[PDB]
């Protein structure tokens, strides 16, 4: 079955190549766009204010291969923020698609 | 049934399985 290490070694390759998007994606076309960042468990783009932002199951997941076509969200807001959690600083994520 | 070997191997694939829960909380 797979293995912590296996697993941390594929986190380690996706943090890397996330950061690489981070520092050398243009742009985007205005500030009032909700920023990319990496929240250690997925990387997030740029996101357009006023809608829901997507990306695919992290691919490091032990399970990647059983959620294929799932997506992770967050919604970013029309003030360029994205969608907190009640009593939080936390940014509101639905990543149901990504369960095990 | 169950054997040892399904333990062992429920225990590897539940150190991944933390280490994953452990970045959905942030890794803190
Ligand atoms: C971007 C995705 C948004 C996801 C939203 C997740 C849920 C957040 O919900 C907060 C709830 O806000 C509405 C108020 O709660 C519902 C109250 O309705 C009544 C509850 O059902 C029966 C008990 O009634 C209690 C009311 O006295
Ligand atoms: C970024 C560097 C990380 C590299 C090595 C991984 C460590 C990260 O671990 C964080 C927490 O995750 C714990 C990993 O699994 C151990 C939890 O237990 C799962 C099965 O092992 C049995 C241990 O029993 C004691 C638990 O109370």
């Amino acid at each position: 079955t797979v293995s912590l290490w296996e697993t941390v070694q594929k986190w380690r390759e996706y943090r890397r190549q996330c950061q690489r998007s981070l520092t050398e994606d243009p742009p985007p076309a205005t500030d009032l766009f909700c920023n990319r960042t990496f929240d250690e468990y997925a990387c997030w783009p740029d996101g357009e204010p006023g809608s829901f932002v997507n990306v695919s199951c992290p691919w490091y997941l032990p399970w990647a291969s059983s959620v294929p076509q799932g997506h992770v969200y967050r919604f970013c807001t029309a003030e360029g923020l994205w969608l907190q959690k009640d009593n939080s600083s936390l940014p509101w994520r639905d990543l149901s698609e990504c369960e095990e | 049934g169950t054997f040892t070997s399904d333990v062992s191997s429920y225990l590897e694939g539940q150190a991944a399985k933390e280490f994953i829960a452990w970045l959905v909380r942030g890794r803190g």
